[PDB]
Formats: structure tokens, sequence, C-alpha cells
């Protein structure tokens, strides 16, 4: 609402984007992972201090390794301990988003589940919950075979990220396009 | 949202605007499009062009004049009614920020945001030569899809015009041909959000499923009827003419 | 074709202004047919050229 | 344009939806 | 929260929430009668576990008997009961297999889905390169350049 | 005698637009086109005239709005002789009016000639065409003349129709039916919903013949013929879905 | 289930009453067959008729 | 912009009527014009052609010749043949010295509706009328919350089959979807009760009424919220058939109000016309005599009169007794 | 195919001239050498029917499937009826007596039966609940539905109906009191009276003029069977008279009783196996009113429970209505 208009001040700009940014991690969230960030919060905000802390947030918004964190937390962050659960919901999620765009691609879903699961680095009786909790994480569709040890699951996992299946794309895209002609050629021609 | 119907009457003669005006890729010949704007579909009844002058040498530089709606839509009420202001055309192919501005001159004349429309004046690749935008807000402007309505009075003298699957596997390619250079230009054009819109519904594929069975299980009684397809033809033609020979190659009397 | 013109030619055929059937009430020596339509009353009214 | 004629056939309304008339000729 | 509870519900909470719970909360004589907590404990065990078994429910294509207990914290039979229950009710689906002692959850998988499926398999194009599509060109046009 | 006149058919879908609508009455306004040489008639307009609540008069004509349009269509460049008359006559083969004529007459004196154009905007919608126009007299003829010279020139009369386009519209008419990929495979690929019925249609198709058979035990419903048309039109239907998987 | 008011099976050496359901499909090559019965014969003896 | 809207909506052209006279196929329409013939018609559009039935109301195309619009049925004159009112005026109370009737109606009226726990057939009231039994009626129409709908007698049979039922179906068809609807059958020896010889004088247009009630009564139709006020002055005029449960669930007498019937409508009908105190309160009611609510206030009106006469708005003894007096002179 | 289209008009089809060929009817009454469907043939072309007209091309567009509904007044159509029977209980015999004269000859011959007694008593649901049970199409009438002042329609329907009835056979024929149609005219009656000359002589000349394979019976609620006529009763035709008692066997009112009260919600003073005493030689519609009556008066009295003075009330009230 700002983007387009209103010159402001920095202890505006930033103590508001820091807050803006604390309001991330007091939002914290559907996951962001990445955001805004990109906007010209930046620099701006992070630098230094919680910025520090902030920005390694967003590092936490992928590394999501707790003392590469919970070694930073100082009281305001920890004030709000349940970051700890939600770099928790981080890991799994963080990890799972990947998981979901990427290591499938083969239409993505299973995931199914243990190892997979803790292929979050979260592991498997936090599987039985984190991971069990689906849209009791707010996010994941689908169901679990916990005998095969297999979820089931569906979307509500989007993403900005680019770069990726990009390539994936026209292949099979042009895969039955190339083979259609095959077909493609005389059906209607003959 | 409103998305709206599309009168060919208008398309046509649009053009013949386009044609009457001479105009060139230099230019886009404007005009007004006329329906009724309430419903979340909204109907192109007319169209009307606009005496117009286009300079995007200066991109704000042009010249029009409301006051031929002023007293057109006199008549034109006075026509019908239901004239009601929807909107308005140009040739376009394209758009060109001007437009905006030329938007907002009708936003005084009609009732919602008014109605913008493209054409292609050489009605070049697809479905629409045309294009019918709504501006918005960081502006926005959009394109609802649009179609064209009944009319079979038009779709009369349009059956006077002209005069089955292969087709329908050839688009196959044509987006994705775009698509990924769509990135890779936005990617290379840029080196936005919408992109990644798209990107989540890509897995929406290799999707398939021994819900495949179904169809190969499906497609059987499908070939059930093959037999029959051309059993009347195995009995039908070929009994037909052991009746009508026999009776002629022996007809044979004096 | 042995179809196609004679389905085409019932299309023909498939425009009537109609046929009236109607009620010959008599003739005249004027060629003309004294007739009343059904519905309507008499028309004297000349005739098929075949009739 | 529009008036009159001596006379027209008259009708008789039965609506009034709050635009709305349906009316029966004195053709019926 | 409880009612929020739902959408997550567990039951490892149970005993938990219980504990968690009764200043007045699971401790009612205070204007309902459980004597002891039962009237709401009781009622409430199988509630909790009720509504668990419904984030249960969807969150299961399969199951061990055991990962339910495990998670129910329930004997086999309370289980069995508690799905004989919404079997009885109809409420859920399942298998019960204790053979197995595991519930498939009963995917109702004979929808022939791929009726709809890929007839949603088309609507993801029709979704999918339809909505993809309709902007694309549209995209870089709409910025040009 | 054979006389050529042309459309535009936007011209005439705008009459047929203002006719079909018309009914009742008889829709009326300008005919824009020319002369071109003789037989020559050109349109490449029209339009209405508002409504008369007067009906269609030589009278109801109001040349004030032509020259409104007129100049604003001689703004829009657009511009033309007013070669005629176009009305919406419901249920009117016949002839439209004498007056419509005396109306024209009046009025084709202002060209070389004019047209009234017979519309029954009623047989119109058919799906083909209901139309017509009358200029009742001739030069000579394609030089009839007789009756001229001997006065009383009185008839139906049309004259001969026609229109030109273009391919231009044609593709933008035929555009009619992102597009196709998004518009048709996929875009009824729904089939297999229906496969119950797909088969069920296919199973009723069965039945039908047993008893079509039979009756080769005359006149058609012939027991070799509603066979194939039938178990024929659910044979393709059920293939074309293999496309799709 | 042995009369099929039931839909499953029994096991022995399991000992258990094994899953089963209720449907099987569309009479179909059922509605065919029919036909597919029926056509050769009057055929036949059409064909014969011929000869 | 008033003026450009009239000349506008003369733009806007009329639009042909007919009430389906069948759906053939959900499209196909056997629709004889309500101008005219029948007709093979399909939808049109904002069609619903589940609603679309036969004798629905739809607006229909001059040329297309189908559907223009799906209408609201209005297939009888509501307010004449039929005669339709939102409750009705007076609560029970008004007329008390009726109040046998008004109670007890109620609670087989008023009451089974809300207390849908059969429901009432029908209820028949006789007894003289306004008594306050015109206001009966319509006592029992207001406080429930129905439509009272009248209904008068003779014209409801035309010399014609099922006019009457056609005339009552829609006391069936726009009540019950009108209601709650209170129904107020008039009196009804004419198109009902026991006829003529019970032979054919069009009594067998009257047995049809008769018997279309029946099929109505003892047909499967019920009163769900739409109720049946039967009116006769006396009972026994009428088919006993009728009287029978699963028609009449009430048989009503309507005597004249008491002494005290009076005094208290009295002081209602009455007091209530702008009155003295020196109006004679009990002396007109003890000169009251079997006036009924109206001839009580006649003890207000007839003093009206002497209202009026001795330049009174507000009735006064002297008013009052020359009329109590005046209602009690020409009758009991 | 396009030729064809929708906004089509009727008629009344009467007789090909010959393929693609034959005079109509319109709905204008007109009739003209008109066109019908080359879709048809011979066997396919049907020799009477509600037709598709084009207006202008003013030619047979297709057959209309029966039509119904027309002046005359239509027919009595429950379509699979709401009525299950032991809703009036201890009819069983008599129940099983229209069984033994419909539901079972319409297996398996009577043309027609005779309910006796007054209907709407049980005996109106005597009808409904073995129509519902028949599952034929059901169709009553009221000897009340003709008596449209006309010299005219009468029993086209009456025929048509019945043949559409046939048309739908197995279907059912009812009627309400037919005895209202079954007077006709002894002299010269003037007004009213000659449609049931037509419709009475009608079904006379239908039951007398149609053949017996049942899948349709004709029924009439007969509370009195005088002004009808043997040729009505004329056997193979209307066979079998069935009568609505009342009367009652205490295990009739034990099932009357055991009835309503089922579905009455009761106090329990309120006691049947009392009145089976109290109750004896009475009409089972006044029993179940008097059982309902009972489940008017104490919802009358605002009793949520109906008691046995309810049902007192109910029964000693109408012991005997005087």
């Amino acid at each position: 609402t700002l983007e387009p208009s209103t010159s402001i001040t920095l202890a505006e700009r930033q103590q508001l984007a820091y807050d803006l940014s604390i309001s991330a991690l007091l939002g914290d969230k559907i996951y962001n992972f990445g955001e805004l960030l990109h906007h010209p919060i930046m620099e701006t905000i992070v630098n230094d201090s919680n910025y520090d802390w902030l920005f390694q947030l967003l590092n936490a918004l992928t590394v999501g390794d707790f003392d590469k964190f919970d070694s930073l937390i100082k009281v305001q962050i920890s004030k709000i301990p349940i970051l700890a659960q939600h770099e928790s919901f981080l890991r799994q999620k963080i990890c799972l988003m990947t998981l979901i765009e990427t290591v499938f691609v083969k239409n993505i879903r299973m995931l199914s589940f243990e190892d997979i699961s803790k292929a979050t680095h979260l592991p498997k009786d936090n599987v039985e919950h984190l991971v069990m909790r689906a849209i009791s994480l707010g996010l994941l569709k689908g169901s679990i075979d916990q005998v095969n040890e297999l979820v089931t699951i569906s979307w509500v996992q989007p993403r900005i990220i680019s770069g990726d299946q990009i390539t994936k794309m026209k292949d099979r895209l042009v895969e039955w396009n190339d083979q259609v002609e095959k077909l493609g050629k005389k059906m209607e021609a003959r | 949202h409103e998305k709206v119907t599309i009168a060919p009457l208008v398309l046509l003669s649009a053009l013949d605007h386009y044609e009457r005006t001479q105009t060139k890729e230099n230019k886009r010949c404007v005009g007004v499009i006329l329906g009724d704007a309430n419903s979340s579909t909204i109907r192109v009844t007319n169209s009307f062009a606009l005496p117009f002058e286009e300079d995007e040498k200066n991109s704000d530089v042009w010249f029009l004049d409301h006051n031929y709606i002023e007293n057109m839509n006199e008549m034109c009420k006075k026509i019908n009614a239901k004239e009601k202001l929807i909107g308005w055309y140009h040739s376009g192919p394209k758009l060109r920020a001007s437009d905006l501005k030329i938007n907002e001159l009708f936003k005084k004349y009609t009732q919602n945001n008014p109605l913008l429309l493209i054409v292609d004046v050489k009605q070049q690749g697809v479905g629409l030569p045309t294009d019918a935008y709504v501006a918005i807000e960081e502006k926005t402007f959009l394109h609802l899809p649009c179609t064209i309505e009944a009319e079979e009075a038009e779709e009369i003298g349009v059956e006077h015009l002209l005069r089955i699957r292969l087709t329908n596997q050839l688009k196959s390619l044509k987006g994705l041909q775009s698509k990924l250079k769509d990135v890779v230009e936005y990617l290379d054009k840029v080196i936005h959000t919408i992109l990644g819109k798209l990107q989540d519904v890509f897995n929406l594929n290799n999707l398939q499923k021994a819900l495949t069975v179904k169809t190969n299980d499906e497609l059987m009684v499908i070939y059930i009827s093959n037999l029959v397809r051309s059993i009347i033809a195995f009995d039908d033609l070929i009994e037909n003419k052991i009746q009508n020979k026999k009776i002629q190659e022996q007809r044979v009397k004096d | 074709n042995d179809k196609v013109r004679f389905i085409k030619d019932e299309l023909r055929l498939l425009q009537e202004p109609g046929s009236y059937v109607g009620e010959v009430i008599k003739i005249v020596s004027d060629k003309k047919v004294l007739v009343k339509v059904q519905p309507e009353g008499k028309y004297i009214v000349d005739v098929a050229k075949d009739i | 344009k529009n008036n009159r004629q001596l006379p027209y056939l008259v009708a008789n309304v039965v609506e009034v939806v709050g635009k709305a008339a349906v009316v029966k000729t004195s053709s019926r | 929260s409880l009612v929020k509870l739902f959408t997550t519900n567990e039951l490892m909470r149970w005993p938990i929430v219980q504990k968690t719970y009764e200043p007045v909360l699971n401790e009612d004589d205070l204007a309902f009668g459980g004597e002891a907590n039962k009237h709401h404990w009781e009622d409430l065990q199988k509630r909790v576990i009720e509504h668990n078994l419904r984030v249960i429910s969807e969150y299961y294509s399969r199951i061990t008997l055991l990962r339910l207990n495990e998670l129910l914290d329930l004997t086999e039979s309370q289980t069995e009961t508690y799905i004989s229950d919404l079997v009885n009710q109809g409420i859920i689906y399942a298998k019960v297999n204790r053979p197995a002692k595991i519930v498939n959850f009963e995917k109702p998988k004979n929808s022939s889905q791929l009726l709809n499926e890929w007839s949603h398999n088309v609507d993801e194009l029709l979704e999918h390169i339809e909505t993809i599509g309709h902007l694309i060109t549209k995209e870089e046009i709409m910025h040009g350049l | 005698t054979k006389e050529t006149v042309y459309i535009s058919s936007i011209a005439l879908l705008k009459m047929l637009k203002h006719g079909r609508a018309g009914v009742p009455m008889e829709v009326m306004g300008l005919m824009l086109g020319e002369f071109v040489d003789d037989y020559t008639v050109n349109v490449v307009d029209v339009f209405a005239m508002p409504q008369s609540g007067t009906g269609v008069s030589v009278e109801a004509v109001d040349d004030v709005f032509q020259a409104k349009m007129m100049d604003m269509l001689k703004q829009t460049g657009r511009d033309q002789m007013v070669v005629g008359w176009y009305h919406s006559h419901p249920g009117f083969g016949c002839w439209l009016s004498s007056v419509d004529v005396n109306t024209q007459k009046s009025f084709e004196q202002l060209n070389s000639r004019a047209v009234a154009v017979v519309v029954d905007p009623i047989q119109s919608v058919k799906g083909k065409v209901v139309i017509d126009a009358f200029r009742l007299i001739d030069t000579g003829a394609l030089i009839n003349i007789q009756a001229l010279i001997h006065g009383l020139n009185r008839h139906y009369y049309s004259l001969n129709i026609d229109y030109h386009k273009t391919a231009k519209e044609t593709k933008m008419l035929m555009n009619l039916h992102y597009e196709e990929k998004e518009e048709s495979n996929l875009a009824a690929t729904k089939s297999m919903v229906k496969i119950a019925e797909q088969y069920s249609k296919r199973i009723e198709e069965e039945k039908e013949l047993t008893e079509e058979e039979l009756k080769t035990r005359v006149g058609r419903q012939d027991p070799k013929k509603h066979l194939s048309e039938t178990a024929d039109e659910t044979l393709e239907n059920n293939i074309v879905s293999v496309l799709t998987a | 289930i042995l009369d099929k008011i039931f839909y499953g099976v029994l096991d022995q050496g399991n000992g258990w009453l094994y899953v089963y359901e209720t449907p099987n499909q569309d009479a179909t090559y059922d509605s065919a067959l029919e036909l597919v019965g029926q056509l050769n014969k009057v055929v036949d003896q059409l064909f014969e008729k011929a000869s | 912009d008033k003026t450009e809207n009239d000349i506008k909506a003369l733009q806007s052209i009329g639009q042909l009527i007919g009430e389906v006279m069948k759906e053939l196929s959900e499209e196909k329409y056997i629709v004889k014009a309500s101008s005219g013939p029948r007709y093979i018609v399909g939808v049109r559009n904002s069609v619903d052609r589940s609603k679309l039935k036969k004798g629905v109301r739809v607006t229909l195309d001059i040329t297309t010749l189908t559907i223009m619009r799906i209408l609201p049925r209005e297939t009888d004159p509501l307010v004449y043949n039929m005669t339709s009112f939102e409750q009705g005026e007076i609560t029970f109370d008004g007329i008390g010295g009726l109040t046998e009737q008004i109670r007890e109606l109620r609670e087989v009226i008023e009451l089974p509706l809300k207390n849908p726990e059969k429901p009432p057939k029908g209820v028949l009231l006789y007894g003289p009328p306004g008594t306050g039994k015109t206001l009966l009626a319509k006592a029992v129409a207001a406080t429930i919350g129905a439509n009272f709908i009248f209904s008068p007698a003779s014209g409801i049979v035309d010399k014609y089959i099922g006019e009457s039922a056609r005339i009552i179906r829609e006391m069936f068809a726009y009540a019950k979807e009108h209601e709650p609807c209170i129904i107020f059958m008039d009196e009804v020896d004419a198109i009902g009760g026991r006829r003529f010889s019970e032979g054919t004088s069009a009594d067998r247009e009257i047995q049809r009424t008769l018997m279309e009630l029946l099929t109505q009564m003892d047909g499967f139709d019920n009163l769900g919220q739409t109720k049946i006020i039967m009116a006769t002055n006396r009972p026994d005029t009428l088919d006993p058939a009728l009287l029978r449960p699963g028609r009449l669930d009430r048989k009503v007498e309507i005597p004249l109000p008491n002494e005290a019937g009076r005094l208290e409508i009295f002081k209602i009908h009455t007091a209530k016309v702008k009155k003295t105190g020196e109006f004679d309160f009990e002396a007109a009611v003890k000169m009251s005599d079997g006036f009924n609510g109206a001839d009580i206030r006649n003890c207000a009106t007839e003093a009206g009169f002497f209202a009026i006469r001795d330049d009174r708005d507000h009735i006064n003894p002297d008013d009052l007794m020359k009329a109590v007096r005046k209602v009690a002179e020409v009758k009991k | 195919k396009r030729i064809q289209s929708v906004p089509l008009v009727i008629g009344q089809f009467l007789e090909p001239i010959d393929q693609n060929t034959g005079i109509v009817s319109s709905t204008t009454g007109m009739s003209y050498v008109v066109r019908i469907l080359s879709t048809l043939d011979r066997e396919l072309l049907k020799p009477s029917m509600s037709v598709a007209l084009h207006r202008h091309s003013n030619a047979l567009v297709d057959i209309l499937p029966p039509d119904s509904d027309s002046s005359i007044s239509v027919m009595g159509e429950n379509e699979k009826p709401d009525v299950t029977y032991a809703d009036v209980g201890g009819l069983d015999m008599q129940k099983q007596e229209i069984r033994e004269a419909v539901e079972l000859p319409l297996v398996q011959p009577p043309r027609g039966v005779l309910l006796y007694g007054p209907p709407g008593t049980g005996k109106t649901m005597l009808v409904k609940a073995v129509a519902n049970s028949t599952k034929a199409a059901f169709i009553r009438v009221n000897g009340s539905e003709f008596v449209h002042k006309y010299l005219g329609e009468g029993p086209r329907m009456v025929r048509d109906v019945f043949r559409l009835a046939r048309e739908n056979a197995p279907s059912i024929i009812f009627i309400d009191e037919v005895d209202s149609i079954a007077t006709k005219r002894f002299d010269a009656q003037t007004g009213s009276d000659r449609e049931v000359q037509r419709i009475l002589i009608e079904l006379l000349t239908q039951m007398d003029g149609f053949d017996q394979s049942t899948n349709v019976k004709v029924i009439m609620a007969t509370n009195r069977a005088d002004t009808l006529d043997p040729a009505l009763l004329r056997p193979g035709r209307l066979d079998r008279k069935i009568e609505f008692p009342s009367l009652r066997d205490r295990r009739e009112r034990r099932l009357i009783f055991g009835t309503i009260a089922s579905k009455m919600s009761l106090a329990p003073e309120a006691d049947l196996d009392s009145l089976i005493i109290r109750n004896d030689s009475l009409s089972g519609a006044v029993i179940a009113a008097i059982m309902q009556e009972a489940g008017l008066r104490a919802v009358r009295k605002n009793r949520y429970v109906i008691l046995q003075s309810d049902l007192e009330e109910a029964y000693a009230t109408q012991v005997k209505t005087d």
C-alpha cells in the first residue's frame, strides 16, 4: 500500500519493517520461507541487531537449524518460544516445500513416510505429529498409510520460487507433443 | 467477474472502421462499444467508431471527441435504450498506456469502469482477434474472457459463410512453446509473481494411476460395438448384392 | 448422392406456404372451381392446370 | 411518434417485480 | 481451544488435557453434574476420541490398530468399539483387521474417480493450461517491453 | 432486370439484430451503399430509424439523425449512398406496403433507384434467411419495359440480392466455433463421467436391433437400418475419449 | 455370504472372514452377445436365403 | 431522467404470456397460449425447467414462441372469486360474549397450527352472522398469522367443469403457496351442501364443488398452515359427508351475545365509539335484547345518529337509550 | 436435421394422404396437406397423433406422445400413492377382497370392481392404499369431473386417458362416486345431462367394448350404486363388488385402534382395549375419527397426552353425535 507512494523516514522504515519482519515471526505463518524480503525492506532493515537474526531467520526460513538460531535467541524472540516449534514447523515445512516442489518431480506426491519424512531431519515420532499434522499443520493434504509407512498427500503447497520445472516443463509437454505427430501424422491427414 | 458477450456485428464493422479509417499499425481505430454492462456477464450489442487521432510519437498525444457519443447515444437511445454504454473499442492489436487515460474518459460515460476492446485487425493468430479490458490497480487492467452470443440472426447470414479430431491435438505444443520460453523470457527479460502462481498448478502429468485400468476396462466395451459397428456392414451390404444380381445377372430372359 | 439430392429435395418441399385442402362446392364454365375452403367460406377459384 | 390510436384494445393488469406487469387484451 | 484442538485432535492429549484443564474445566460439578468429571471426562473421553477419530479419519489411508492404540491411547476393543461405533455409526470409514491389527482407513475407491479425476485432470489443465495460459502472452505483453 | 444487390453482412445483421428485435415493427432506416455502374446495389451500411411510434411511414423517416450520424459517420469516414429501404415484415412474403413502395417510391426518387428490403424477422430466424428487396419499375429492363410505358406497374417485383464480405471477417466469423488446448481435447474430455450411460447408451443399442433384425421375417423401420446408425453413433464418440488417455 | 446376503469370504487357514464387497459390472457383452447371438441366425438364414 | 426512463421504457415492448399447458420434456412445452391455442415450445433462459411445469405461468415470445420469462401465477381473482385477507380485523375478544367460540376455536384452530401435534380438517361456523360471527372468522384469522381468504359460494360454480375446482384449487394453490392462509367459505349451500334434488340442476357442478372440497378435504390436501373456515348460518344445510372429520373438525355455533354477552360486547362494540359516562351503559345493555355484535354497535351507532342528532361525536344517554330501544324495537 | 426446431405449434394428426403427406389438425383447427417426418415411415408413422408443426413450413415436425390433461377435466393421478393399507385397521379380508378383486387379477377376469360404502372413510384409503400397493399408474375420477355443459369433448380422454391408462397398462382406473356420472338422461333432460349420456355410455361402451386383459381395473367409489346401471354391472366388466363395512368386528377396531393411537401421542389413560368394549358397531372412519378426534381434543385441550377421556371425549361425544 505504501509501495507506490508515501515518502517516509528510516526509523519509520526499518523499525516498522523490523516490526513487520518481527511480525513475520509473529506471523509464522503459512510459511514463509521466502518473502517481501526481496522487496526493499532489507537493507533498510537487515543489516543488524535482530535484523541479523531476522535475516538469519530467513536463513532459518531455509536452514532450519535450531542452534543456528536457538543460539541467537535473546528474550524478544524467546519471548515467543514457539518458534522452536515454528522452526520444527519450519524444518518440516521448509524441507517439505522442496520435497513437494522437487524430489518426486514425476507427479510429486508420496513422501511417505518416515525416512522421507525424517529426511526433514526432524524425526519419525515427530513425523508422527508434525508430519502427521497436515492441515493440523495448516497445510498438508492427503492421508496416512501408517502400516506401509506411507503418507497420502495432496497440494496446498504454493511457492514463489523459480529455476526448476522450467526445464522439466516442456519436456513431457514436448513429449506427447512429439509423439502426437506420429499419430498426429495422418489421422485427419489420411 | 462481469465477463462479456461479443457482438460479431461489432467485430465486423469494427474492422470496417479500421478499414474505413484505413487505420494502420501506426494507428488504432477506436470506438464505442455497446450493450448493457450490469451482469456478471456483460453483453456487447454494438459499437461505434469514434473519429479519433492517435499519436505515439508522443504517447499521451492523440485526439478524440466524446460528443459523438453524446449525439450518438441519443440516437442510440432513440434507436435502443439497451445501448447503455458498456465500454469502448479500439483497433489494437495491443495496448498503449494512453489507453488508460482514454479508458477513464469513458468512466464518465459508463456505469462500471468501462470496457476496453482490443481487436486484431489482422485477426492473425487464434480464437478472438480480440481483447477486452477493464482498468485496475500499481495500476490494474484486466482481460476477462469473452465470446459471441445468438445472434442466430447473425448466425444465419453467418451460416451462409464457411462452405474431426487431429486439430484438437494440434495446439498441444502451443502454450508449452511460449510457456517455457515465457519463463526464460521473463527470466531473462527481467534477467513476476504470476509465474510461480502458474508453477503450482503444474503438478496438476505423470499423475496417472491404475485407475488407468478403468480406462482399459472402459475401452473394452467401447470396442464391443466393434463386431456390431461393422456387423451390420458384415451382414448388410454383402447379402444385398446377392439378391440384386441373382435377380439381374440371371434376369436375362429374352 | 441418391439420398443427398433426395434428402435435400425434401427441404424444398419442407418449405411450404401450404396446400389448402378445400371443399369444392362446384365449378362454373369459368374454369374457376367454386370452392368452400374448409374453415373458410366459398371461393370460386381457378383449378390446377392438370385437373 | 408514439401517441395515439383511436382506440386501442385495452387489457387488464395482473402484477404491478415492482416494475412488472402483465395484461390481457381486449383481443384477449 | 479444544474446539480448536479438534482440527489437530490427537488423544495422546486426553489425560494431558484432563490434567491440563480442570480448575472448573474438566472439574465441574459447577452448572454441570459431573460428580466425577466422567460426565465430562468419560463423556468427553470418547468426545475427544470421537473427534480425534475425525482428524484421525482424514489423516489416514491406512493405519495399524496399534498406531491407533498408540495415538488413541486405547485398548484394541475400545478402539474397536470406537471403530465399530463410527463403523456402526457409519460416521467414518476404516478397515477392521485385527488379524492385520490394521485399519485401512477405507478410501471408497470405486467412485470411478478418473471419471472426474481425469475429468479433473482435464479440469487441471482446464484450470491450468487455461488459467496458466490466458495470462502468459498477456503477461509479458501487459508489461510489453 | 437481373440486378446485383450487395450487402454488408454487418448491415445485414445490423438490420437483422434491429429487425429480429423489431418485431412487431418493420424496422426502418437508411441503406448505405451505392450503384457501381448498373445492376450494382452496394451496401456498406444501413441503420435503424429510431422507433416509430407512428410506425413505418414515408413520414416516420427522419433525416435528422442520419445526418447526425452521417456527420458522425462522415466523421467516422462512414459515408455511402442511401440505397433504399429495409423493414421487418412479420410473416410476410407477399409485399411490404404500396405505402412502403410509395414510401420508397418517394425515396428511390432520391436515387437513380432504391430498394425496399422485405424481411420477415420471424421467418428470418429459421437458420436460413427470409428477405427481398422490391423496387417496382425498370429503365426498360435489363433492357420490365412494356407495363411501364403502358403504365400501371404494380407487383411484388423483387430485385436480385447478393452481398459480399471477405475472407477477413470470415475467419473472425468462423472464429465462432490458449484456446483449443484450453478449448478442445481437454474441454470435453469429459466422458467417463457418463461411461455408465456411455455403456447404457451402447447397452440400449443392442435391444433395438434384435427387434429390428427380427422383422426380416413393406417399408422402413427396416430390420437392417437403424442398426448401424445406432451402434455407429456410440462407436466414435467412444473412441475420441481414448485420445485423452 | 453363502446367500450373498453379505460380501466377504472365509479364511480357513487364517480362520477369518476375509474382505469382500458388493458389485461386479454392468451387463454389456450381456447386452451385446444377444445381438452377437441374434444376427447370423436371421442372416445365415438370409445367407442361405440367397444361396 | 424520469421522462427519459419513459422515453426509454418505450423502447421496451410487451411480452407474450402463457401458463404451461404441460411439459413434454424439460424443454419441450405444450403451453396453450394464455391468449390462444396450444403450442409446442421450449424454454429459453433464466429458465428453470424444474419450476417449468404444466400450468406454470410464463412469459412467452412473439417470435421464438418460447419462454420470455417464468411467471408467478395468479390463476384466479384472488380478491374476487377468491377473496384473500392477511389474518383478520379484530382478535378474538372484541366480540366477547361470543366467548365460547373465542377460545375453543383457537385451541382447535390457531394452536394446532402452532401445535401440529390430526391437523384441523375444517371449522364450520354457524349461528347468526355479524354477532361477531362475521367478526369471529377474522378473529380466528387475526390471531393465527394466516391470510384469511374469503370464499363466497355461488360464484365459484360457473357453468362448466372444475371452474369451481379451478377457483377452489387456487384457494388451494395460492393459499397453500401463500400459507398460512385462512380460507373462509361463505354460507355455502350454493356450490356445496345438499344441492337441489342432489340430481342435476347443475347440482353436478355443485356436487363437483362439494366433491372438490371433498377431494381436497377427504382428499389428501391438508391444511398445513392454510386453514379453512367454513361458513353457514345453520350447519345442517350441508353435506353430512362434509360434516365428517377429514373435512369438518369443528362445527361452530355462534349464538347471540347474551345480556352480559352484549354487556361485554356492548362496552366493547359500543363504548369504544366516543361516548359519555352519562351514556347509559347497562340500561342500554338492559334495553339491549338479543343484540348481535353489530346490533350492539347499533346501540352505539343508532345513537351515533342521535349523537349526530344531539350534536354529539360522543354518544350520550340521550343518544343511547333512544338507540338501544331503536335497536330493540325492530326486533327482540 | 436442423430443419426441425422447437418453436412449433400443436395439432392433431388426422390421416396420411401418403408417406410424408397427410391431413392433420392445427390448434388453430387448420387441416391441410402438409409434410411429416421423413424420419418416420409407416409402422413408424402413427395414424392419429397430437403433432408438431412448423408455422410456415407448416408441416408435421413430429408426433406428440399422447396428450392427457384436456377437458374432460383431467383424471386422478396418484403416482405411487402414499397410503399403505392396514392404515384403517382390520380391512385385511376386505383389502384382500380388493386384492382378490384387483391386485391379484391385475396379475391374473374382472374389468372393473365395485367398492361399496361411504368413501373417504378408509374406503377412499382403500383406493390409494391398494393403488399404492398395486403400483399401476393410478387414475381416479370423479363422477363430478365431466359435468361441463358441453355436448362435446367429454368422453374423449375418458376414452384416451382410459387408453392412456392402457397406454400406461398396467394402470389403474378409479372414480369418485361414479354415481355422479352414472345418472343419465331418462328423458329429454336438457342441460348438463347429455355429457353423462356420452360419458356414462362411453365407459359402458368402453367396459362392454374392450377386451379382458387386465392391466387396468376400472374402480369406482360407491356409497350409492343406484344411479349406476347394470350395463356397468354387466359381468366380465364390473365383476367385483367390494363393500366398505362399518359396522366393525372388534379385531378391526382392535386394528383400527391399534392403527391411529399407534402414531398418536397418548395419555396413559387412553385405553383402546377399554374402547374395544366401548366401541362396537360403528364406522371405521368415525372410529378413526374418534381416534384422532381424541387426537385433536387433547390438542384442543393442549394435552400433549391424549387421554381415554380425550378418547371418551371423542368416543362419548361421537357415540351419538346427537
